[PDB]
Formats: C-alpha cells, sequence, structure tokens
C-alpha cells in the first residue's frame, strides 16, 4: 500500500538460533544491555518485532 | 490421570500445549495458556454428582493448533476383582514435531 503496510513484520533479535520448523511468538525485550532491564525498555533493550 | 501439560514458560509468556480427557472429549490444544498452579478435576467415584469442573487454565489468548477426539483410553473386557490396567506412553519432540 502506498501508504506503507506496516501489518508484515519480522523478527530483529533472539536469545539463541532456533531449532528447524520452531515457531517462536514471544513479545518479550531482548537486553542487548548488560545490566538486567525490566519492563517495557531501557539502554540497549530491544522490542524484538 | 486425565493428560498432560507442557512448555517452556507454562504462564502465556510463550506458547504452551495442553492435553486432556473430559467426560467426553479427548482434545489436543497449543496457545499461551494461563494456567493454573494446582490444575485437576473432581469426581470422587460419582457418588453423588458426575463431572462438573474445568480448573486447568484462566486464560487462553492465540491458540495455533487444535484437535478433538471421542473419549480416548478404553478400559479393559469382561473384569476381574481388582485388576488392573498398565498404560504406556512415549513422547518426543524432534525436528518440530511431538
Ligand atoms: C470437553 O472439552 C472440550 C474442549 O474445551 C469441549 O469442547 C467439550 O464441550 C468438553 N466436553 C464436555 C462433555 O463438556
Ligand atoms: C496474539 O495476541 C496479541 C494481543 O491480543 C495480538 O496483538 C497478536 O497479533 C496475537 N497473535 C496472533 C498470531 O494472533
Amino acid at each position: 500500500k502506498v501508504s506503507g503496510n506496516y501489518n508484515y513484520l519480522y523478527r530483529l533479535f533472539r536469545k539463541s538460533n532456533l531449532k528447524p520448523f520452531e515457531r517462536d511468538i514471544s513479545t518479550e525485550i531482548y537486553q542487548a544491555g548488560n545490566k538486567p532491564c525490566n519492563g517495557v525498555a531501557g539502554f540497549n533493550c530491544y522490542f524484538p518485532l | 490421570i486425565r493428560g498432560w501439560i507442557f512448555g517452556t514458560t507454562l504462564d502465556s509468556k510463550t506458547q504452551s500445549l495442553l492435553i486432556v480427557n473430559n467426560a467426553t472429549n479427548v482434545v489436543i490444544k497449543v496457545c499461551e495458556f494461563q494456567f493454573c498452579n494446582d490444575p485437576f478435576f473432581d469426581h470422587k467415584n460419582n457418588k453423588s454428582w458426575m463431572e462438573s469442573e474445568f480448573r486447568v487454565y484462566s486464560s487462553a489468548n492465540n491458540c495455533t493448533f487444535e484437535y478433538v477426539s471421542q473419549p480416548f483410553l478404553m478400559d479393559l473386557e469382561g473384569k476381574q476383582g481388582n485388576f488392573k490396567n498398565l498404560r504406556e506412553f512415549v513422547f518426543k519432540n524432534i525436528d518440530g514435531y511431538f
């Protein structure tokens, strides 16, 4: 759509490389930051989708 | 033994899988289930009532697969006094295939 069809999406980050035909619908924040990163955001803590 | 619960978080943070036999159906389903800590059913041998509870999950959000059937686990024929049955199951989760 010329407005941009942002309803199609992919994953940017993950703990580990998944197994063949596994499927991960987790919405948990990826902590690329060193320190524990409670709640929705923080320094290098990523919403993964 | 009505069945089993399986997963990696068991609390609707991820997907998880439910196997049960109730008073008629067998059901297999896989959802972000918010399971109970003490999931169970009541009969007390059906002494003054029969099946009337489902205490296993508080919610089931985006179930990616479901299947159902007639009642599995048939009882042995003819009977004998205090004779019993061995039921035996192997579960494997490999190549994305339970
Ligand atoms: C057994 O559980 C399934 C799945 O929730 C449901 O469709 C069915 O109505 C239940 N059986 C009875 C006898 O209520
Ligand atoms: C899972 O539930 C959330 C919140 O209701 C929703 O945004 C998401 O699109 C659902 N996923 C699927 C595969 O339906």
